[PDB]
């Protein structure tokens, strides 16, 4: 939502580093195994459909100002296609949070972590744009 | 927590964790506090800076429930009871507070133990933490 | 639910609905589909039209599910075994779902029964519920 | 958020036969009772407090086209100095149409309540817009 010149930028450095095949591949897989009710909305295409999340949370890390504009397509996709409550989409947003964690170890900080917070939050929110 | 399975898994990834519990949970704290403001107002006592002593004291405390629990995981309601009566009756803390820590301490064990936290025992420990969680809320019961 | 003080409310309440837990299980069925689209997506068999047959067929099972389960306050997990089966491993429902549908459940009760859903029993029906539908999406456990 | 011309006329309509002190009252009372944690926030003095909440929700119902300006102030109060999580709008929205559907019985139908879960929606996230 609102993050100062320093948090933007050490967010913009870290997705730098992010393989998006591997990241998403892993965050989709995480999702269906910890809470297996997504299993209902959905393996080598786990890795396929992870990639397109993760290529789709990078658009929104390099439009943090405008993220309502940026997702209003996929969020009536959600709503009205695919009919996936929004309460999955802070699910998701905590999973890559911590896939970034294991990825990154160390220099994943609790600086950085809170930043990256703001910033699934701020996604999730505009995935819900059009529900409620 | 509770299935078979699930037991084994959390006692194994535990075992992993070892005397570093405490300084995971105090992590964990930090990583709360700074992630969701909202939670630090439970904390008025506390000076909350990085490297506080007293977070660290703190962070220690919830290292030793969770290995407490981890060790009880038949009756979780009796080896917690007295936290139960702090959380819920004495602190009154909001149950959302205990999915924002659960998520703060798996994130942190993410940092540490990459290899060891693979997809079956992240789930597991989502489970243990839940259970946990309804136990320190169970005055909401 | 697990207090007895909650139990014996449960209990006395549901002696009050008495024969109309069918008539509410079907009308908090249909406030849940209109007040919550999304749920609609569960039901692709049934004809989704207010006195639908099927609807109200099936808040008749829904209304002898609960009427069961206050029955068992003891062993929910046991009585309703089979039902967490089907919900949690067949379906898989999402959890949000069961917190839509007891709302709807506490609102038709208000509607038919408004001196008897005092603030007392109210508190004791929502525990009530939300210890059902934990049963019930126990697969996730 | 989004009302027809039908919608819009039976909230309004309803609302008009609300007693905001007597509804307020029992709204707070029952949040407090059911959701014991809210006691950590707040007798004579529920009933006070239970007013200017549904004084506050009146003014929702009758500026339905900008619930995020007509609740911008009060999203800050209750996010910078109270630091009441989000969630807990959502909570009491539902309480407060609890509350409705035990005062009005059968007038309550279906409809018109899956028309005031609409608005109690869009009350909660006119609250929550300075939080996330
Ligand atoms: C919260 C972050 C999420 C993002 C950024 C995201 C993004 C996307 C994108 C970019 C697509 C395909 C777009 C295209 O047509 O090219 C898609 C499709 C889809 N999404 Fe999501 N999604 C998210 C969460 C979820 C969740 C939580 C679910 C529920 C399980 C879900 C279910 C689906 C389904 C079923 C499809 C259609 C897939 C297919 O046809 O292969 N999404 N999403
Ligand atoms: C995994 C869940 C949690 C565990 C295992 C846990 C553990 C503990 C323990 C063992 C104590 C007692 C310290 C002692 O008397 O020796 C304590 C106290 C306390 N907890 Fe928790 N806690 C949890 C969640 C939370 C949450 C979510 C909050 C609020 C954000 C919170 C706030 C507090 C506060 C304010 C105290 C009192 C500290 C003091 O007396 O100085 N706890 N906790
Ligand atoms: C209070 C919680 C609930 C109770 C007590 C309950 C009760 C039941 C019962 C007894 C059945 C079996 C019917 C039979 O075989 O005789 C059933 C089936 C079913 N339930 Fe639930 N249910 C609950 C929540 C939900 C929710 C939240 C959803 C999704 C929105 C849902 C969707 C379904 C579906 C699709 C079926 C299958 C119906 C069919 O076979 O035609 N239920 N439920
Ligand atoms: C969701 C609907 C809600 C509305 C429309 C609402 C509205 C208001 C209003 C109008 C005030 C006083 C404004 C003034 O300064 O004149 C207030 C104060 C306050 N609210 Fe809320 N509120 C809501 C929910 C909540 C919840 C869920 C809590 C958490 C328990 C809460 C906690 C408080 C507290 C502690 C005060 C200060 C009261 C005092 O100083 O007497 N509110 N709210």
């Amino acid at each position: 939502v609102q993050l100062s010149g320093e948090e933007k930028a050490a967010v913009l450095a870290l997705w730098d580093k992010v393989n998006e095949e591997e990241v998403g591949g892993e965050a989709l897989g995480r999702l269906l195994v910890v809470y297996p009710w997504t299993q209902r909305f959905f393996n080598p295409k786990v890795k396929a459909h992870g990639k397109k999340v993760l290529h789709s949370f990078g658009e929104g890390v390099h439009h943090l100002d405008n993220l309502k504009g940026t997702f209003a397509a996929l969020s009536e996709l959600h709503c009205d296609k695919l009919h996936v409550d929004p309460e999955n989409f802070r699910l998701l947003g905590n999973v890559l949070v911590v896939v970034l964690a294991r990825h990154f170890g160390k220099d994943f900080t609790p600086e950085l972590q809170a930043s990256y917070q703001k910033v699934v939050a701020g996604v999730a929110n505009a995935l819900a744009h059009k529900y409620h | 927590v509770l299935s078979a399975a699930d037991k084994t898994n959390v006692k194994a990834a535990w075992s992993k964790v070892g005397g570093h519990a405490g300084e995971y949970g105090a992590e964990a704290l930090e990583r709360m506090f700074l992630g969701f403001p909202t939670t630090k107002t439970y904390f008025p006592h506390f000076d909350l800076s990085h490297g506080s002593a007293q977070v660290k004291a703190h962070g220690k405390k919830v290292g030793d429930a969770l290995t407490l629990a981890v060790g009880h995981l038949d009756d979780l309601p009796g080896a917690l009871s007295d936290l139960s009566n702090l959380h819920a009756h004495k602190l009154r803390v909001d149950p959302v507070n205990f999915k924002l820590l659960s998520h703060c301490l798996l994130s942190t064990l993410a940092v540490h133990l990459p290899n060891d936290f693979t997809p079956a025992v992240h789930a597991s420990l989502d489970k243990f933490l839940s259970s946990v969680s309804t136990v320190l809320t169970s005055k909401y019961r």
